[PDB]
């Protein structure tokens, strides 16, 4: 019943492609409708309780493709802005994606900030609180994720589904 | 059936305007999808069987309307020519390395097949048939990247590979009237079907058109003087 276009945004190496791979691979066990592609996936998630069918759009993170992004987030129900918690510049890039989406995205778009690679404990440069504060001020939510360990991966998609209209 | 022929005749009696035409066509398709759903003939049957009927109706309608709605104003034709002119220069010198894609025998043979699928777009009138050329091209690329992911030990690039390969394939294909082909699909493919993977593939080629149309030295990793030399070489044919 409920189809939800979700766009992945973030700079090179943040974890876009890995995040959605982890999500869809772990959801295999639920035996729901799904599509596995190289750059697009669909995945129906039971969230209590109706059908949410996520239509997940991977994007090319190179800065030369930046100006194409609007074409992707057009009509999007949701966006996950991914950054690498071990990279200050990635977090800065994520801030600009947020500003841009606030200015140009559908008013109804649900936004999530994913602090990815949370599993790299020794290397973290961006703190939860500095990422949580930023999320609070701009009307989105923050969740630390790890595509590698699966930490909060299911939970970020679940949490967006809960915020959908 | 009566609805359709009298729709089409009196439709074609309205003075042509791309926005009103496509608004009226999309409402008509959307009303017809509701009617199929409610018709004794389609009781209980799947969404496959319903989409099939919808598609038959689209092609039937759009085959009659094609000459009225396709590439039918100067703005569209000028952009068609401009985009063709550009690709015909850039395709002479752009290389895979420019877009960070590897020209292995494996990759190339798929790119060439993707290119050939895309080049069929001008054999068809129906939005669905035109679109299928794009989907077939994107599927070839999709399957190349999928097999690469089984065959290899690094993590899959995803869209970071998918888009530039599509940009490269489109530049190499240079299908005549690409700008008008894309607008026509966007206007006349019934809206309920331009969703999901098909929309992801379609937006990708739309975004490739935008990139290609805007290509300069920097966007294809070339310095100014080399790009100008190449464009000059390309212009001399
Ligand atoms: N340790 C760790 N590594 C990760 C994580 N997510 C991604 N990576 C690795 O970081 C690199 C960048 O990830 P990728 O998905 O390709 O990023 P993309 O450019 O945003 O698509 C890849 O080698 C991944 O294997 C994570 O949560 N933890
Ligand atoms: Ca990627």
């Amino acid at each position: 019943s409920i189809n939800a276009k979700l766009v992945l945004l973030g700079d090179v190496g943040a974890g876009k492609s890995s995040l959605v791979l982890r999500f869809v691979k772990d959801q295999f066990v639920e035996f729901q409708e799904s599509t596995i592609g190289a750059a697009f996936f669909s995945q129906t998630l039971a969230v209590n309780d109706a059908t949410v069918k996520f239509e997940i759009w991977d994007t090319a993170g190179q800065e030369r493709y930046h100006s194409l992004a609007p074409m992707y987030y057009r009509g999007a129900a949701a966006a996950i802005i991914v950054f690498d918690v071990t990279n200050q510049a990635s977090f800065e890039r994520a801030k600009k994606w947020v500003q841009e989406l606030q200015a140009q995205g559908n008013p109804n778009m649900v936004m999530a900030l994913a602090g990815n690679k949370s599993d790299l404990l020794d290397a973290r440069k961006v703190t939860a609180e500095d990422a949580q504060t930023y999320a609070q001020e701009n009307g989105l939510f923050f969740m630390e994720t790890s595509a590698k360990t699966a930490t909060n991966v299911k939970e970020i998609f679940y949490e967006i589904a809960r915020r959908l209209p | 059936v009566k609805s359709i022929k009298s729709f089409i005749v009196s439709f074609s009696n309205n003075a042509p305007d791309p926005e009103k035409d496509c608004a009226m066509v999309q409402e008509f398709f959307s009303k017809m999808e509701a009617a199929f759903r409610a018709h004794p003939l389609w009781s209980g049957c799947s969404e496959e069987e319903l989409d099939s009927a919808g598609d038959g109706l689209e092609k039937y309608v759009m085959t009659k309307l094609f000459t009225r709605v396709f590439a039918s104003n100067t703005e569209e034709v000028i952009a068609d020519e401009k985009l063709f002119q550009k690709m015909s220069l850039v395709q002479q010198f752009i290389s895979p390395e420019n877009l960070d894609i590897q020209p292995t025998f494996q990759n190339e043979s798929s790119w060439l097949l993707a290119q050939k699928e895309l080049q069929k777009i001008n054999m068809y009138k129906a939005p669905r048939d035109k679109l299928v050329c794009i989907l077939n091209c994107c599927k070839v690329i999709n399957n190349l990247l999928l097999n690469a992911s089984i065959a290899s030990n690094e993590n899959a690039p995803g869209a970071d590979e998918f888009l530039p390969v599509l940009i490269y394939v489109t530049i190499k294909a240079n299908p005549p009237q690409l700008h008008s082909n894309l607008l026509y699909i966007q206007r006349y493919r019934r809206e309920s079907k331009l969703v999901g993977e098909a929309a992801y593939f379609f937006t990708n080629i739309l975004s490739a058109e935008s990139f290609i149309s805007n290509i300069d030295a920097k966007s294809i990793s070339l310095d100014e003087a080399e790009f100008e030399k190449n464009m000059e070489s390309a212009r001399a044919r």
